[PDB]
């Protein structure tokens, strides 16, 4: 439903923020 | 969900004022008692959620306005989040979820349901993955 | 009921930080949205409860330290208060009860039980009598 | 029990604060 869509949206936003951090600076990213 | 529609009578205004006083006093005192470590973590969450809110403003706003259109439970918000955090071990998604749940709380006029949501979702968000990030960054 | 005994693991610290962030953000936003009238009532409650806390410091402290010694429920605190406010229509007792419940909240580490207490007791405290005083003073 | 004692204490403190306010300044007091 909508809830699923929002949650998917949150992961997409989250992953794009992760990818904007230069690699190496945060362990695990 | 407009504040004014909930403040119709004088009893509504006074009860709001008392509930605010009690909650504000409690939160101020809690912070005054918190260890430096915990305070450092609060500052990190503040700074990183501010970045998400800034860098992805239009995205976050869309998610808010969609939650407005439909009705759904705290339970199923929670379960939808837990599913994402199971197979997505990123930092970003955890920060974005905090911002989203925080906004939902700002739009909820039921204080007990609000704290229930914050409490449940904080358990879900604070998995081993999130703890590892926060301790790494701090 | 010492804060440190509740903050044993990193997960405890991080979960505290997230829950604080959510609650603080919500309270700040609520105040930002409140009508001037409600804000005026908050200021009155603040000033008058500060007077009770000042003028009757040793009394209030005794009541806190007694609540420490014994275990009792929010329900029966509530019912004990409602009984007093039935036959005592003074302003003072209502202010003192707000201060007392607020302190109890500062000493409670369960956030859901705390808001439940604040919510219930605010209903009990805000009777027609209290509303009349607050609107008179404001 | 103790709860009753505390509540009674609250009313005593409250009434004494009421009596310390000069009469007339607050309607109902």
């Amino acid at each position: 439903d909508i809830i699923r869509n929002i949650a998917r949206h949150l992961a997409q936003v989250g992953d794009s923020m992760d990818r904007s951090i230069p690699p190496g600076l945060v362990n695990g990213l | 969900t407009n504040i004014l529609d909930y403040l119709s009578t004088e009893r509504d205004h006074v009860m709001m004022a008392v509930q605010y006083y009690m909650s504000k006093q409690r939160l101020d005192d809690l912070y005054r008692q918190l260890p430096t470590k915990t305070r450092s973590y609060i500052d990190i969450i503040n700074m990183y959620c501010d970045k998400v809110n800034n860098d992805y403003n239009r995205d976050m706003n869309i998610m808010y306005d969609m939650a407005s259109t439909e009705s759904f439970t705290v339970y199923d918000i929670n379960n939808e989040v837990n599913t994402m955090l199971l197979d997505n071990k990123g930092l970003g998604v955890r920060l974005a979820t905090i911002s989203f749940i925080t906004e939902l709380g700002k739009r909820c006029m039921n204080p007990v349901e609000t704290i229930k949501m914050f409490t449940l979702l904080s358990h879900t968000i604070c998995d081993d993955c999130f703890i590892d990030y926060i301790t790494d960054i701090s």
